[PDB]
């Protein structure tokens, strides 16, 4: 019988608060599909294919091989918009200086490798662990892998350069370290958190942005969301092209035997079960391409929004972008999807403290202006909720709102006046 | 026409299949010269009686079906799975003759999937029977004075013939509780005789039949039509035809490792990659003519006639001339600058109207860019611009519904 | 006595080249970890087909009879393999385990421990093939472990029917075919070089 | 300006003309005019070629159906974008990045359209950028501040 | 058939017997006995809600 | 205030019922019930049903 997890009894009271005395910058990886591989069948070629005499026998059909080859050319068209609508949100090609000056972030593994396509370290990783006379064709997609790169590129090189800037007009360069104190002050922890850790903070994230390395060198498992998406289509059409070796009830499933032992009136009614059949193998396979497209649509109006909201921006949203509070994300491409590394800030070390809702100086009740009030043993402080710093109670840090008397839970404690 | 309008909005547009047509044709039949002894069967003496029916094997020769079907003699000559006419086209591993007597009524059982007397207690055929019924009327020969005895049928046995299944026993057949006892009452001698006399009523005269099985497996023929074989021609767009196996392609010598006992080989997808030729120990891989989609990409015809046409996946060695990895491109030159995609053809190629003639470019994914990035420097707007931008979203479709009875019946 | 059969027994199914492609077939095979008898004499039954194999050093076994009777009342065929030629004859032959004591109304007539001989004999459609398969092996002969594929030798067009047989004299082993599905390996250059019988266990039947 | 607007007409439109054409096929009947057949034949024989005609006019009409359950789906998907866009866009104001035009979103105003809506987003685009020396704290009498 | 008679406008030349539209429908016809043009429409139909 | 939930369980039932009463249908054979064709009709007939 499956485990559905540990189980946990949180320590709840009236007067009991925990709070994080330390973090975790967490890297978390997201795989999503985009685009499928555009393939496309010439309804004709595959029902008949050369022969004249299922040709004329064919057009008695008549609208059914334009309305299939009309609706499989809307699914392969569709794949360059949705690959259009998720990468080319970037207005301008914005690149990296040659300098790295990023604060001690390093960014090598997700930037790209002049030396190489130009694809980044974590871009071939993602590259590799992912692997014609029936009428059926297999067209190119509009942008390259190449060119994908390039947006992947210019989309991270706007990231670090210029924060949330370039979504919202001109890009406007800023030292990483304060874009990252203000993706920090985002999330409720004050700037001086940043600036106070920033070496500590820096390493956490390159050390995360190795273990993805290391996971995508590992194994393969991760990417079963885009593999499965080739898998897919690979079992419609070894289905679509076995099914041109039935008989549906024909003296042969070959057309030019039929041709070769018949004449034409008793031709025609052998060759009509295989154009019946053939007919119905094809309306079934571009029935289920159909809702297939729709499928990955969906994926790639999911990827654009989490481009626009994680990438360009900061998203509130809880577990939009990664588990933890959201502080960035980055995009790397992979055949016929898109990876998003989130950044989040994880609080990693709670301790206990007494609390209150107000405390009581010259029989006024005072509230924490932000932050929470927490007693250390005999004495009370003021804290910011998401990392322990205990400030000193003054009447800069609270205000007041009438008397001790209304409030449950408020406990006597001084207020210094500076 | 492929639009069904006379106006044509800027786009590429699918409008046909190119293929390469077939420049030679070609006929490969095996290296055999004498006749089929059909006629040790359509003249002889006489057939077996039907529940002993006599089976020749014909092998190594050439037919000519045309002796047998243009003959006014035969009172009947039906064929299954195949045309009469068609057979001298054609090639078969084996033939098996079959000849017995039958009365003129009773013809009517020598078919596939029948049932009755004859056709399950003396001679059945199978379901998928290929080959062909071949009758006459036989009162001139097989007809006697006082009428002729030779000639018997089985009415009587335990269970059905299975399709060619052969039983000349004599035993007794047992019809109640009665034992066989080498005699009775519901018990019988099981087979019987029409005696033919030559004054017979037609139905009840004797007419001889031949029956001709022909099968065609993954294997060498034996037997074939007299249609002349001719020369081999190669690298070329060829239709072909070796023993029977009629198709259309580029024949290349090849290199595949036959062993000694294969006629042909198979694709991943079933379809005949290669053959030996029937006079030769040679190897032959049959590849497709060139063939594939065409698109036409214009300008709107409201703005210019010129078009460029792209052959898909063809390459321009085999079809200004330019080739895209999306297939050749015609008419549209080639640009060493690069712009914003307007007509996409594939592959990072884009196509437009320019100065005027169709060019064709790789596309610009828009204007290169460095931000001035230093780890002290900012920048802050000194302004502002209101911007206002439309958004525009469908909401519902045309409430249509029909009535199915009406449409498909018309009242 | 008895052995396992292991995987022997597998042969080139239809007379159609193919490669670097996994081909799924009906036919009569012998099982996969198949019961076979081993022998020094007797006459056997044939029932569906036959596959045979045999101790190839010593040279003593030579040929086959196969029919009802094997002895007149109608017809028997006759194998017989010398250092000139293979002969094979049909007749209303009336020897007794021994012809060639001797060597009948003939139908036809046809001539052509550190090793394993191979065949397979079947009896369908256009009557009477062999298969077979000669190779070198270490001198423990019990079929060993490894794969290989018998090849077509003859397919003989002669309307028999068989019920019984009996070996012309070593050691031999004697299996019978079964009507089943494989899936065969042709891996590169026409050659199989694996298969699996899809129903000797739930695993092949997932394969 | 409106072509996702007249896109869904098109369709409507090309799905439907399809429909009506698929009645001139004779799918293999000796007329595709079920008068006809009617008016030459005794039943035995008109049975046999209507039959013709029902079978192929039936797979036109499932055919017809199956694509409008398939495209009614993808106006259901922008519909609830759109009733997403209204409580968001209008009734609020929406702080996702690009979920409300480009720039950062101040207000937007609904305006109706055939078988659609218009949204026109207001937004902030800053411009005339300047550049500064910048620091992220002040050092005061040995105390580090940093900007509220 | 079934339908409306009614007058028309439609310009058939002289050779020009009936009058078609792209449902197979005759659109129109000739009278045979008295040269004039009719309209054929399709007698008034619809669904029936309750 | 269910009927989203009651809406999934009832389409899934008609879709079912339709599917199964979709058996008693000839769609122009002699009879829609299998062993009736076999016992009426000779192989080459029968199977054309
Ligand atoms: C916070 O965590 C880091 C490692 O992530 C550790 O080196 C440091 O000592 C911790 N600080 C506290 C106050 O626990
Ligand atoms: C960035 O990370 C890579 C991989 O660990 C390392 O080789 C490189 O030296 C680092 N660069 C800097 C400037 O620390
Ligand atoms: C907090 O208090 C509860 C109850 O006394 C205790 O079980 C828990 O371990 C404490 N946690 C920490 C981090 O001290
Ligand atoms: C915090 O509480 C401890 C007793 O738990 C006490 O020793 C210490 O003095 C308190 N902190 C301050 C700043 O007084
Ligand atoms: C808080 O102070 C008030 C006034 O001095 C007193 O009445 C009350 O009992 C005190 N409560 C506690 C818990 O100290
Ligand atoms: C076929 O016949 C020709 C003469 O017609 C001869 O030259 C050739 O060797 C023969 N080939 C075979 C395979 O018998
Ligand atoms: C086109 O065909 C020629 C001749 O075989 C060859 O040299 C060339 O590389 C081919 N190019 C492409 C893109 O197929
Ligand atoms: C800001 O832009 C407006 C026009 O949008 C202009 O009138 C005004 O002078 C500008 N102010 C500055 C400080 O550039
Ligand atoms: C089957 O195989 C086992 C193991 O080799 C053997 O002991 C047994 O006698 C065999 N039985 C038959 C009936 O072949
Ligand atoms: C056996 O060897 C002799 C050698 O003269 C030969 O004549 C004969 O054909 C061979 N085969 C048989 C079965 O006798
Ligand atoms: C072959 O001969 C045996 C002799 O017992 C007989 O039982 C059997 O019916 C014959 N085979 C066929 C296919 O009839
Ligand atoms: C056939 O393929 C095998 C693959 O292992 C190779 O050993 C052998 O040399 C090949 N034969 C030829 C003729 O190339
Ligand atoms: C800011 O500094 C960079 C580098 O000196 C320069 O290119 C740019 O023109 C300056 N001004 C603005 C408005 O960015
Ligand atoms: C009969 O039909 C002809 C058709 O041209 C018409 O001219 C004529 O007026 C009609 N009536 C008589 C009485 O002929």
């Amino acid at each position: 019988t499956m485990s559905l997890g540990a189980e946990n009894s949180v320590a709840y009271s009236n007067n009991s608060i925990a709070i994080p005395i330390n973090f975790t910058i967490s890297v978390t990886t997201e795989i999503l599909p985009v685009s499928m591989t555009k393939t496309s069948v010439d309804c004709t070629m595959y029902i008949c294919g050369d022969s004249t005499e299922c040709s004329n026998l064919l057009l008695q059909y008549g609208s059914f091989c334009t309305q299939l080859n009309r609706a499989l050319t809307g699914i392969a068209v569709e794949q360059d918009k949705n690959t259009q609508e998720v990468f080319a949100q970037v207005k301008q090609i914005y690149k990296t200086p040659p300098i790295k000056d990023f604060g001690g972030f390093n960014f090598s593994q997700i930037l790209p490798d002049p030396s190489k396509s130009k694809r980044s370290f974590i871009e071939d990783l993602l590259f590799n662990k992912v692997t014609k006379f029936n009428g059926l064709t297999v067209l190119p997609p509009l942008l390259t892998d190449e060119m994908i790169a390039q947006y992947t590129s210019a989309l991270l090189a706007g990231t670090i350069t210029s924060g949330w800037t370039f979504g919202a007009g001109a890009a406007l360069q800023i030292p990483f370290a304060m874009q990252m104190a203000y993706r920090f002050n985002g999330i409720g922890v004050t700037q001086n958190v940043l600036y106070e850790n920033q070496k500590l903070i820096a390493n956490q994230f390159n050390s995360a942005i190795g273990k993805i390395q290391d996971s995508l060198s590992s194994t393969a498992s991760a990417l079963g969301k885009l593999q499965d998406v080739v898998n897919q289509n690979a079992q419609a059409l070894n289905t679509l092209v076995k099914q041109l070796s039935s008989n549906f009830g024909a003296i042969s499933s070959v057309l030019n035997d039929i041709l070769a032992r018949l004449d034409k009136v008793e031709a025609e009614v052998q060759i009509d079960r295989l154009i019946t059949g053939r007919l119905q193998s094809l309306q079934t396979y571009v029935t289920q391409q159909l809702i297939r497209a729709a499928e990955i649509r969906a994926s790639a109006n999911l990827a654009a929004t989490k481009m626009s909201e994680c990438v360009l921006g900061q998203s509130k949203r809880v577990d939009f972008c990664g588990k933890g509070y959201h502080l960035m994300s980055f995009p790397q491409s992979a055949p016929h999807g898109v990876v998003f590394l989130h950044v989040t800030y994880v609080p990693a070390q709670e301790k206990n403290f007494t609390t209150a809702p107000a405390i009581c100086h010259d029989g006024k009740a005072h509230f924490p202006r932000e932050g929470v009030f927490v007693s250390n043993g005999t004495h009370w402080f003021v804290t910011q909720r998401n990392f322990y710093e205990p400030q000193i109670i003054t009447t800069h840090n609270t205000f007041v709102s009438g008397n001790c008397d209304v409030v449950i839970g408020i406990v006597n404690n001084t207020v210094y006046d500076p | 026409c492929t639009l069904k309008s006379f106006t044509v909005e800027k786009g590429i547009y699918q409008t046909s299949n190119f293929r390469v047509q077939p420049t030679e044709s070609i006929v490969r039949f095996p290296n055999i010269t004498n006749l089929c002894p059909f006629g040790e069967v359509f003249n002889a003496t006489r057939f077996a009686s039907v529940y002993a029916w006599n089976r020749k094997r014909i092998s190594n020769c050439v037919a000519d079906y045309s002796v047998l079907y243009n003959s006014a003699s035969f009172s009947t000559f039906k064929c299954y799975g195949v045309s009469p006419t068609k057979l001298n086209d054609l090639c078969f591993t084996n033939v098996y003759a079959d000849s017995f007597v039958i009365r003129g009524d009773e013809v009517r059982q020598i078919a596939p999937g029948q049932t009755g007397k004859i056709a399950d207690y003396n001679y059945k055929l199978p379901d998928d029977f290929t080959g062909c019924v071949i009758a006459w009327n036989s009162n001139n020969l097989d007809s006697k004075v006082g009428g002729n005895y030779n000639y018997l049928y089985r009415l009587f046995r335990k269970s059905n013939l299975k399709p060619f299944e052969r039983d000349i026993s004599t035993e007794i057949y047992q019809a109640g509780s009665t034992p066989c006892n080498g005699v009775g009452f519901n018990c019988y001698f099981p087979l019987q005789s029409y005696g033919f006399q030559p004054t017979y009523g037609v139905g009840y005269q004797p007419y001889r039949v031949v029956v001709l099985s022909f099968e065609l497996l993954h294997a060498p023929a034996t037997v074939c039509g007299p249609k002349k074989s001719t020369n081999l021609v190669k690298n070329k767009c060829v239709n072909f035809n070796f023993n029977g196996l009629t198709g259309t392609g580029v024949l290349t010598e090849s290199n595949k490792k036959f062993l000694p006992f294969q006629q042909f080989g198979r694709d991943i997808d079933d379809t005949t990659d290669a053959v030996r030729d029937p006079q030769t120990l040679e190897i032959l891989d049959i590849t497709p003519c060139s063939f594939g989609g065409v698109s036409v990409i214009t300008p709107g015809t409201n703005t210019s006639n010129q078009v460029a046409v792209l052959y898909q996946g063809v390459n321009c060695t085999e079809v200004n001339v330019f080739q895209t990895r999306a297939g050749c491109l015609i008419g549209a030159e080639h640009v060493n600058n690069s712009y914003e995609c307007d007509i996409p053809i594939g592959a990072g190629i884009c196509a437009s109207y320019q100065t005027q003639s169709i060019i064709a470019y790789t596309m610009s994914l828009g204007a290169e860019n460095s931000v001035a990035y230093s780890n002290n420097s900012i920048a802050i707007p000194i302004n502002f611009t209101i911007s206002v931008t439309t958004e525009i979203l469908p909401v519902s479709m045309t409430k249509t519904s029909v009535d199915c009875t009406m449409y498909i019946c018309g009242d | 006595a008895y052995t396992n059969s292991f995987t022997r027994g597998v042969y080139y199914p239809d007379k159609v080249f193919r490669s670097s492609v996994l081909h799924s077939t009906q036919d009569l095979f012998l099982p996969f970890f198949s019961n076979v008898t081993w022998f020094h004499n007797p006459v056997l039954p044939f029932n569906d087909g036959v596959y045979f194999a045999s101790t190839e050093k010593s040279n003593i076994i030579r040929g086959w009879i196969f029919g009802t009777t094997l002895d007149s009342k109608t017809q028997s065929l006759l194998i017989v393999n010398n250092a000139t030629n293979v002969v094979i004859k049909v007749c209303e032959f009336q020897f007794c385990n021994d012809p060639f004591l001797g060597v009948n109304n003939c139908t036809f007539e046809y001539v052509s421990f550190k090793n394993l001989r191979e065949f397979v004999f079947k009896n369908i459609d256009g009557y009477f093939k062999i298969y077979s398969k000669h190779t070198p092996i270490n001198l423990v002969r019990d079929l060993p472990q490894g794969f290989s594929a018998l090849e077509p030798l003859v397919d003989l067009p002669i309307g028999i029917n068989i019920t019984r047989f009996q070996t012309l004299l070593a050691a031999y082993y004697v299996g019978y075919l079964q009507p089943r599905t494989f899936l065969l390996k042709y891996n590169e250059n026409g050659t199989i070089t694996d298969a699996v019988d899809c129903a000797l266990d739930p695993l092949s039947e997932t394969k």
